[PDB]
RNA sequence: GCCCCUAACCCGGCCAUAGGCGCCGGUGCUACACCCGGUCUCAUCAGAACCCGGAAGUUAAGGCCGGCGCCGCGCUCGGGAGUACUGGGCUCCGCGAGGGCCCGGGAAACCGGCGUGCUGGGAGGGGGC
RNA sequence: AGUACUGAUCGGGGCCCCGGUCAAACUCCGAACCUGCCAGCGCCGUAGAAGGGGGGAGGCGGGGGCGGUGGGGUAAGCCUCCGCUCCGAGACGGGAACAACCGAGACCGGGGUUAAGGCCCCCAAGUGCGGGCUUAGUGU
RNA sequence: CCCCUGAAAAGAUAUCGGGGGUGCCCAAAGCUCGGCUCAGGCGGGUCAGAAAUCCGCCGUAGAGUGUAAGGGCAAAAGCCGGGCUGACUGGGCCCUUGAACGCAAGGGGCCCAGGCGGGAAACCGGGGCCUAGAGAACGCUCGUGCCCCCACCAGUGGGGGCCGGGCAUGACAGAAAAGUUACCCUAGGAAUAACCGGCUCGUCGCGGGUGAGAGUCCCCAUCGACCCCGCGGUUUGGUACCCAGACGUCGUCUCUUCCCAUCCUGGCGGUGCAGCAGCCGCCAAGGGUGGGGCUGCCCGCCCAUUAAAGGGGAACGUGAGAUGGGU
């Protein structure tokens, strides 16, 4: 049968967690104030999956464009198309490679 | 599923939350003076085959549950759909 | 049954999850350890003989059973059960499938040819690697000739080439 | 504990001091937190800014600071809570904080509690802290009239029980029946001190 | 005010080197506690708890610090092992499934060794400005 | 790789401990490898990168070799996916013929040198050189 | 449509591939605040018990979380209690369906304004912890607006319009729809079957290894359980490469040739070979292998003989040679 495409349709390994990673995660990712121009990494947190971006954006580097209430607007690229990911800080990490 | 016969709900005309009575939606009777009905009777007059399609195969098992909320203060009516399921019981 | 050459070659992933396999056959091998199995009495035995695979392939459960009977019968007749320990080291976890039109086995088995070609279960096999130890014998050094003969007779019933390796415990 | 699959909780959770659900909700505010903590002897008031590598405490004080202004009441009654809140609010206003969110931790938010007394003192010092109108204790309890009434009844009824139950007040030189007036003098001292400091 | 140094207390970060079991100690002016009561705020079947008011008692317990053994855990440590596996090339072997050579990468289990919280801010205390 | 979660599975010893066999729909660990951003190298680019607009399409039947034990199948010059390359749409040398195997990319004419492969004759180039094995015309 | 696997550690990924589910259900199974801790085990306790309520110790989740599968969850996302209806009104942007790369509906996320609920506050609430339960045009109906229009002007009744909800197409990017043809006709197709041919050999025929067991004893004179390795292309099947402007479809007759895995004839050996006979193996294809009864047959069975009355290939040899019983 042709592949079904739910919003989380091949995400077993990506949303699984190791036994040492179980439960709540630390709150330090909430406390990063990203300014426009900052570089972030999209690293999905499985405990907050309802606000997480799609699996195709995991491990991608984006640029903060603005803030919308409590989320951040991130301009990234999927191959060659420009995509906008609006996500909260718990799925983001600061990019240290410049 | 059971739904109350009265709810507290925002009223756009009152611009505040008021008590709304709850009833089932009932479609009105088709009036013969409607433009589409007039065109249909015109098409029905004369010789020929049956002039319009008529569905034979139906697939839905339930209709979308439609309810009318009437503001008790001003009589404003809000018709909403609760989704496709069996008929609700007003309680 | 089909010839064993039909299932000798490893051609796909292992098929072992019995909670997903419908109508998986039972393992017909009745016992796997022969002779004096208690380690307190195995302390007497000092020689280890090993029938070891030479190629990679699949051995059917019936082939493993036939080798087991021939070796165990020889060892009982000529060494006695108190003087050896014999273990069939592999278990037939893999489930074999065959595509054939047949009796009441599903409505998709009544369509002929390669349409709906995923076969039904047909038997069990043990997937083995080169150098894998198929048969393990512990014995006293005086019975070396009889143990080698039993291993040769067991090897005659298997679908892949093997060899006998003798060493001390 | 036993086996690799056991997940040890957070250190502060297993020591029993941080509710991380409530802490996450507080951290969503992005405002400074007025942390109020109770001990058996003192009250701790802090203005904290949370940072990714560790919280930063702008101002922190327990009720030992009231001795600098000459407090002779108990260390952690409602009046002491109010005075501590006043001092912490004035210090925070000096250091530039104008708004804060109350953080009571594992304590219960019962109305008229000492945490709300501290919050009322902070509000009166000039720092805005959001709150309901029904949780701050009455002005009588803030002045300490409940302590005075209890001391008066105890002195009338069981004088030896009065001496036993308020020995430290008598050692300090303030009978518990004179608590409201002394609270008024100390509050006047603190207000005058920090208002002159703010003017200068 | 400000700088430096520093226990137990408060707010944290990473979230077992931090956990678990057992044994042996230290700590008590202050701080943290156990503790003493229920008039008031508040609370329940229950002042146990929560909440309030205290200070007679005690370091017995908690907390914090030091030592030992075990379990678990961690490590860019030695072995396992350049092994398993693998990116590229081949008129190289094998009947064949497969294997081999060259260039480039390179584990894991397990065994032994070592380690068994580290750290940011504040209060308090000490020394200067 | 492991058998620690979910399952199977053979023995020993006292529900646990020890050894042993497995997992497409198991996972503490975990490469090669692929991939995102930045800096550099390399190369391309002002004789014009990125980006955009307009006209006209063909085509929307593919195939071969090699690799994913790819998944299926007894197997198939079999069915269905993934990647490089070649045929289709590519001359030419070798392979005894032979689209896709090896070499190699052809404007025309000539000279030379090499690639694959070959050098007893057919057939250009060796009845070339050292050691060893085969007696089956095995084999070439 | 949705989940896991296939899927080869970015993305994408198919088969009448494997394991399953969906067309709902719930006024609480939705929102929020607080308290608590589950399965299970152990000790004590009136009726009381394996299991009721009670006191305590252990208990990493071994429970529960509506519903598939996967994932998540312990001062909670579970259980109980309090208060509620945000399953809200008007709008915007983004993600996915739909990869890079055009493209419905549906679904999810982030917000602004209005007005609320819970809460001390922070904060959350635009249904269900997350990934499924989903429907264009035309027509009709309902809600809404001091709303717009209806032909020279005004009025009355009536009609239409913009915005939003519903009534449905499940073949779910949306015709309203039963057979039969052997009486058949057309346009094409080796993109696609039937015969032969090709590939493959499961099946079929044949050969070998092994030796439990039988053979009075004795594995191997003669067999050969349980298994395993092969060969042929002699049946059947698989596939669909060639051939639809056409290769005449079974059997028989007639005639020639080839193979050997040999039925007799030549040679040899073993024997459980006394003789007569029989059985088994090897070389060997020069010759022979016939006449009848039964069925269209091939095959098969039978009759009387005989040294014996072998089996196969040749476009299932041979219909521009016949025959025409069968199909
Ligand atoms: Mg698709
Ligand atoms: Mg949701
Ligand atoms: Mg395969
Ligand atoms: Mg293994
Ligand atoms: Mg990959
Ligand atoms: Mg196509
Ligand atoms: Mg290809
Ligand atoms: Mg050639
Ligand atoms: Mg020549
Ligand atoms: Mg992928
Ligand atoms: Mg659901
Ligand atoms: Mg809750
Ligand atoms: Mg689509
Ligand atoms: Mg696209
Ligand atoms: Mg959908
Ligand atoms: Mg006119
Ligand atoms: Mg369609
Ligand atoms: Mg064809
Ligand atoms: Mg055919
Ligand atoms: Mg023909
Ligand atoms: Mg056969
Ligand atoms: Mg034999
Ligand atoms: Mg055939
Ligand atoms: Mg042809
Ligand atoms: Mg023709
Ligand atoms: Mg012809
Ligand atoms: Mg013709
Ligand atoms: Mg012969
Ligand atoms: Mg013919
Ligand atoms: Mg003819
Ligand atoms: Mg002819
Ligand atoms: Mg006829
Ligand atoms: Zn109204």
């Amino acid at each position: 049968v042709k592949r079904t495409h739910g919003y989380r349709y091949k995400s077993r390994k990506l949303l699984s967690k190791a036994p040492r990673e179980r439960g709540m995660s630390g709150l330090s990712r909430l406390l990063y104030e990203y300014k426009p121009g900052d570089k972030v990494v999209i690293d999905i947190d499985p405990t907050f999956i309802s606000t997480a971006p799609h699996r195709r954006y995991q491990g991608k580097v984006g640029v903060v464009i603005g803030t919308r209430g409590r989320a951040y607007v991130i301009e990234t690229y999927i191959g060659d198309k420009k995509k906008i990911i609006i996500t909260t800080p718990e799925h983001l990490r600061p990019h240290l490679g410049g | 599923m059971k739904f109350p016969k009265s709810v507290n709900m925002y009223c756009p005309r009152c611009n505040t939350y008021t008590q709304h009575s709850v009833s089932n939606y009932h479609g009105g009777q088709r009036r013969s003076l409607a433009e589409g009905q007039r065109r249909y009777e015109r098409k029905l007059k004369g010789y020929g085959s049956t002039p319009k399609p008529k569905q034979k195969r139906f697939a839905k098992v339930n209709k979308k549950v439609t309810l009318v909320f009437t503001c008790t203060k001003c009589g404003y009516k809000i018709v909403k759909s609760l989704g496709r399921m069996k008929k609700v019981e007003l309680v | 049954a089909r010839p064993a050459r039909c299932y000798r070659r490893i051609k796909g992933p292992p098929y072992t999850r019995e909670e997903y396999i419908h109508g998986a056959p039972m393992i017909q091998i009745p016992k796997f350890d022969m002779g004096t199995t208690s380690a307190a009495a195995r302390a007497a035995f000092t020689m280890v003989a090993k029938l070891v695979a030479e190629e990679r392939g699949q051995i059917r459960m019936q082939a493993l059973e036939a080798a087991r009977q021939i070796s165990s019968k020889y060892l009982t007749k000529y060494v006695g059960d108190a003087n050896y320990y014999l273990r069939l080291n592999v278990v037939p976890h893999h489930v074999l499938r065959e595509n054939r039109m047949l009796a009441m086995a599903g409505a998709d088995r009544l369509q002929e040819g390669m349409r709906l070609a995923f076969g039904s279960p047909a038997g069990r096999a043990a997937r083995v690697e080169p150098g894998q130890v198929i048969f393990y014998v512990e014995f006293k050094p005086e019975h070396l000739a009889h143990v080698k003969e039993a291993l040769r007779r067991a090897a005659s019933k298997l679908p892949i080439p093997t060899r006998i390796v003798v060493e001390p415990k | 504990a036993r086996g690799a699959r056991y997940k040890v909780p957070f250190r502060r959770r297993r020591e029993g001091v941080t509710n991380y659900r409530k802490r996450r909700k507080l951290l969503l505010s992005r405002k400074p937190r007025l942390v109020v903590r109770k001990t058996n002897k003192h009250l701790i008031a802090q203005i904290v800014i949370a940072r990714p590598h560790g919280d930063e405490t702008v101002v922190g004080l327990d009720t030992r600071v009231l001795s600098k202004f000459g407090w002779k009441g108990d260390e952690n009654n409602t009046s002491a809570a109010y005075l501590l809140g006043l001092i912490v609010g004035y210090k925070a206003r000096a250091k530039g904080i104008k708004e804060a969110i109350l953080d009571i931790g594992l304590h219960r938010p019962t109305p008229g509690a000492r945490v709300f007394a501290v919050m009322k003192g902070v509000i009166d010092a000039g720092v805005e802290v959001p709150h309901g109108e029904e949780v701050v204790p009455s002005e009588e309890r803030i002045r300490g009239e409940h302590v005075a009434e209890y001391a008066k009844r105890l002195k009338e009824e069981a004088p030896e029980a009065y001496k036993a139950r308020f020995s430290r007040y008598l050692q300090r030189g303030l009978p518990p029946e004179e608590l409201p007036s002394h609270f008024e003098e100390v509050k006047k001292k603190i207000v005058e001190y920090y208002e002159q400091k703010l003017a200068k």
